[PDB]
RNA sequence: CGCGAAGAACCUUACCUGGUCUUGACAUCCACGGAAGUUUUCAGAGAUGAGAAUGUGCCUUCGGGAACCGUGAGACAGGUGCUGCAUGGCUGUCGUCAGCUCGUGUUGUGAAAUGUUGGGUUAAGUCCCGCAACGAGCGCAACCCUUAUCCUUUGUUGCCAGCGGUCCGGCCGGGAACUCAAAGGAGACUGCCAGUGAUAAACUGGAGGAAGGUGGGGAUGACGUCAAGUCAUCAUGGCCCUUACGACCAGGGCUACACACGUGCUACAAUGGCGCAUACAAAGAGAAGCGACCUCGCGAGAGCAAGCGGACCUCAUAAAGUGCGUCGUAGUCCGGAUUGGAGUCUGCAACUCGACUCCAUGAAGUCGGAAUCGCUAGUAAUCGUGGAUCAGAAUGCCACGGUG
């Protein structure tokens, strides 16, 4: 069967919005394209930064744009001319003045977008996806996640016909709404196609 | 019906009458859940049998409801692909249901001109033993005698 | 119906007629216009009106008038089934 | 004083006054023959008043919103028996034996998706 | 005067900590206050087709909830004035406020 | 969605409001009920040909911001079904939980 | 098979006929010449080809740099072209069916078995006993939303019980009771009482209660199956096209019509048709928008124009129903297909090919062969209302209440 999105059904219950504005029909359409014009910049500027986590908040005409990374120094580089040329040019997209701050993730290795993309960099580095599997999950379940279970899918190992692998240890259960279940995605490009990776961190109820 | 043998649901009395069986004999006439157009052809078609042909209202409709309620009637039970033609007796509660059911069924099926007047008739047919819905259930209890080896 | 505050015919149409109204009968006037409509100022005329790959004429007559030019022109050719 | 009470049936909603003494029922400003034309909603708002008996001995004046006309009818019948059981509190367990006191939940079922109705589903066919 | 004061958020939590805050910002500077009463919320209704090709059937419902609030302002003094437009809110709550 | 759709998409908004919502006059004010029902009617109804075949509002396609889908478009966001369902189970669009009534 | 399509006149549009372009309709980099915009000019079906007017932002750290236009040469752009039997993502389906497994131990040369079977019980691998098994995981249940009862808080744009007044309309003074609005809290657990049961788990019945045994409905879809669906949402490996399988324009087409099938709507009437009078809803939408009052039109509509970003204004006078009158069982005062004439509105434009109005026309159809579908209660049946898409254009889809 099907699965719902972990993290779209609980919304609103343990697991808040990535954007915090208001609008009316008239502004929605506008803030929801510069919102996305927003993260596609800092996605692909901040792509060596580990960047897990993107909130926009507008108040009253302004933006500011919270990232979360487990690698702050680079995103600010040398203190603070980084993330100036980020502004000067996220207030460029957005229209409004803008403000950047950063969060940092104390453990990178509990974040279902960072162990998403640590996997997905391994795949295109040439190395089997047995041991990029196993050694994300032995290192989650050392640092005291309640479960894991990752899951690659698509022509693994260069093979011709497409497999749909998954690893599961701890306890990960998807259909309590109390779960806090961290659920990302990540994709793969290599020379034989696109491999697809899912990541589920569960780390505890309400 | 395999698991949960449920009870049942309590109605409401006739509001002219205090009658529960024409609660459930205007429930039986009505269509697509017009129940003020049925209470009306009802009250219409009892007062043209009370007033026309003798009275005492509705001790006349349960003569008229005597004369078509079965004593016994045939169900199937499948055995080995001849399923046999047993015949049973009819609950009391399926009596009444089966009487009321076969007289407006009766009733829906004449060439006169109003619905009431068209009811009125089998009522008065009923009442002496004639007509369609009294035929309906002398030929169930044909059927049912034709069978009576099966018992 | 369109309504009674005026017909429509293009502008090219409209000054093609006129320039063979003083000037005379010509070769038949290639068209693409089939949603004007036929005033008194075309009848003698002979436009040949297109109907997605070719031009068919059509001599104007006084019954024409107030009419489509592309009713005159069937874009759909189709006869018999087998 | 005024003994009060509050019933809804469907989507009706009916606020019942009691007021001791005589046999005037006023509804929405109307009496109860010009509001109600059927005489089984007729029936239906009296109903509470015969297992308690009141010949002329409580004026009751009664407004409601919503619903129709049997939705507004059982949510007067439930707004009395809510204002009686105020009134003297020794009916109750009688009118709990003629059923009057439940409040009747029973709500229209939502309209689903792929569904026609809320139950009816389209018609199948095999091929 | 009276000045009138509309708050519309996407969250109930959020939008009723934003009237608590100017509630109390009210007549800590010295103002009857009249409120805050909760208007209906209009909730709107989305309904899509889930799959990218066929399956008409298969489908998701969505819904955004306006919640909304209302403060009236009894006493509109110098104090009050310079005290609520300069007001810490959240970034979800919309003001709009009336003269 | 055809690179060139979207350019005619894009072409067609930026030439609208070009003209029209501007000199939407040529219809809106001569095209009326008193005594420019003589030929200045007849002539203004003649240019509004003149302008080009685009223009109008009525071309506007109005498809998704990213993908450029033509159906399944919904004004609210201005995405498809498909974008505006991918979105909403990131967490994207504020306030956008899934129904349950 | 009313499926993608939540809405093909142009556009959309991917197809056809014809007219056209070749570093390009869309992007980056180089060189040179022009600041962008303005607004008219004649040809052409249009894309495309020919004059006037003009800007000069900006620091120049004075060579010019930054926006926008044209031309030139290349890397390149572009592809709704092929492969869902190379893939990702997403979805259908068995099926909301109660299942599907693992660790360690033990048994078997082994594939494997045990656990997970057995006695009961449950909606449930649900729970309790027994037992070479002891534990655990994904499912089940619960946590979430809504509906049914009460309490607290707040009281307008919502409310009107007690009051004063009134033009008799909550409309004014006023009231904070009630309806309601939306935050918080309470309530239902087989909790209580009998009986049955293996001193069990659980069943039948009763009390109380708004609600009783999963209270009603929704969301929620385990391991997997069908090389199931989608390269035409997007993304993507490989292949193919590169003065065309790319790009622009006009007109046509997707609406053809001997036929067959699927899903619907309206009927074949008297439980009804028509005429007049008169009750009772919910849930929604609205600024290039919803648009009242009044005047004109038989009408669709038009003119004028208030209010409303909305518990305030508008869409918007619910229909079935009820009362009276008429028709009197007919191919009809049933049915409203088809066609003729005259119009309205939207839009550059209603010929192909829009919706609606008026007058006239008044087919088939009198309950449907073999066969077949849906539904267990506020359900079926029937009656209206709203929304998305949308300039205009629902008998479809998604929602809402009435009768029942
Ligand atoms: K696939
Ligand atoms: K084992
Ligand atoms: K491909
Ligand atoms: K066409
Ligand atoms: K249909
Ligand atoms: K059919
Ligand atoms: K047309
Ligand atoms: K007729
Ligand atoms: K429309
Ligand atoms: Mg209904
Ligand atoms: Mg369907
Ligand atoms: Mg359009
Ligand atoms: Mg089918
Ligand atoms: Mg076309
Ligand atoms: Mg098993
Ligand atoms: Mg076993
Ligand atoms: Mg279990
Ligand atoms: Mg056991
Ligand atoms: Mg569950
Ligand atoms: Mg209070
Ligand atoms: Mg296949
Ligand atoms: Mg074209
Ligand atoms: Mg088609
Ligand atoms: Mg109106
Ligand atoms: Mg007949
Ligand atoms: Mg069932
Ligand atoms: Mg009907
Ligand atoms: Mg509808």
């Amino acid at each position: 069967g099907q699965k719902v999105h972990p993290n779209g059904i609980r919304l609103g219950i343990v697991k808040p919005w990535n954007s915090t504005w208001f609008a009316n029909t008239k502004e929605f359409a506008d803030n929801l394209d510069s919102d996305f014009k927003v993260r596609q910049y800092l996605t692909k500027e901040l792509a060596k930064a580990s960047v897990s986590r993107i909130v926009i908040e507008r108040p009253a005409k302004s933006i500011r744009v919270t990232i979360h990374t487990a690698r702050p120094g680079i995103v600010i580089g040398k203190k603070g001319e980084d993330v100036e040329k980020l502004r000067k040019v996220v207030a460029d997209i957005a229209g409004v003045p803008a403000q950047i701050n950063i969060a940092e993730v104390r453990k990178p290795e509990l974040d279902a977008k960072l162990v998403a993309d640590s996997i997905t960099s391994q795949l295109e580095r040439r190395v089997m996806f047995r041991r990029a599997m196993k050694r994300a999950v032995q290192n989650a379940m050392r640092l005291g996640a309640k479960g894991i279970k990752v899951e690659v899918s698509g022509r693994l190992g260069g093979a011709e016909i497409a497999r749909t692998e998954w690893y599961r240890e701890g306890r990960v259960p998807l259909h309590t709404l109390r779960a806090d279940i961290d659920y990302n995605t990540s994709e793969a490009h290599t020379t034989y196609g696109v491999i697809g990776v899912k990541v589920w961190i569960f780390k505890g109820e309400i | 019906p395999r698991r949960r043998v449920i009870g049942q649901r309590k109605i409401l009395p006739d509001p002219k009458f205090g009658s529960e069986l024409l609660a459930k004999f205007v429930n039986i006439l009505m269509v697509d859940g017009k129940k003020s157009t049925a209470e009306s052809i009802v009250y219409s078609a009892l007062e043209t049998l009370a007033q026309r042909s003798g009275k005492s209202e509705l001790e006349a409709f349960e003569v008229a409801l005597e004369n078509v309620r079965p004593t016994v009637e045939v169900k199937s039970r499948r055995v080995g692909g001849s399923t046999y033609q047993v015949p049973v007796e009819v609950r009391p509660v399926r009596r009444n249901a089966l009487a009321m059911r076969w007289i407006v069924e009766a009733a829906r099926k004449r060439g006169d001109k109003s619905m009431a007047l068209r009811l009125a008739n089998e009522l008065s047919d009923a009442a002496e033993n004639k007509g369609t819905a009294v035929k309906k259930r002398e030929d169930v209890h044909r059927m049912a005698e034709a069978n009576k080896a099966f018992a | 119906r369109s309504l009674k505050k005026g017909p429509f015919i293009d502008l090219h149409l409209l000054k093609k007629v006129e320039k063979a109204v003083e000037s005379g009968d010509k070769k038949p006037l290639r068209t693409w216009s089939r949603r004007s409509t036929i005033f008194p100022n075309m009848i003698g005329l002979t436009i040949a009106v297109h109907n997605g790959r070719q031009h068919v004429p059509v001599f104007v007559t006084d019954e024409m008038v107030g009419h489509k030019l592309g009713e005159f022109a069937p874009t759909r050719t189709y006869r018999g089934h087998a | 004083n005024q003994y009060y009470g509050t019933g809804r049936r469907k989507s009706s909603a009916a606020r019942v006054f009691i007021k001791p003494g005589n046999g005037k029922i006023v509804i929405n400003q109307r009496s109860l023959e010009q509001y109600f034309g059927r005489e089984t909603a007729r029936m239906v708002v009296r109903q509470p008043l015969e297992l308690v008996d009141m010949v002329e001995k409580l004026d009751l004046y009664i407004t409601v919103k919503g619903g129709g006309i049997s939705g507004q009818a059982g949510a007067i019948r439930h707004g009395i028996t809510r204002a009686l059981m105020e009134y003297d509190e020794s009916l109750r367990s009688e009118l709990r034996k003629a059923g009057f006191v439940t409040r009747d939940a029973r709500q229209v079922e939502r309209k689903k998706v792929g569904l026609r109705k809320a139950r009816r589903r389209p018609q199948f066919s095999k091929r | 005067q009276r000045i009138r004061i509309r708050l519309k958020a996407f969250d109930h939590r959020l939008i009723d900590q934003a009237t608590a805050e100017i509630v109390e910002t009210a007549k800590r500077t010295g103002a009857q206050v009249r409120g805050p009463i909760p208007l209906p919320t209009r909730k709107e209704r989305f309904t899509v087709l889930i799959s990218p090709h066929v399956n008409k059937d298969a489908r998701d419902q969505y819904e955004i909830r306006t919640h909304l609030r209302l403060v009236d302002i009894v006493e509109p003094t110098e104090k009050t004035v310079d005290a609520l437009m300069r007001l810490d809110l959240a970034a979800g709550v919309d003001v709009q406020i009336s003269l | 969605a055809k690179q060139s759709m979207k350019a005619r998409e894009v072409k067609r908004v930026a030439l609208a409001d070009k003209y029209f919502a501007k000199r939407a006059e040529l219809k809106a004010i001569i095209s009326d009920v008193n005594a420019a029902s003589d030929e200045d009617r007849w002539n203004a109804v003649l240019k509004l040909q003149t302008l080009p075949r685009d223009s109008s509002p009525s071309r506007q396609r109005n498809r998704c911001r990213q993908t450029g889908r033509p159906h399944g478009f919904l004004r609210k966001f201005g995405l498809s079904r498909i974008k505006v369902r991918e979105a909403a189970m990131r967490g994207e669009i504020p306030g956008l939980k899934k129904a349950s009534w």
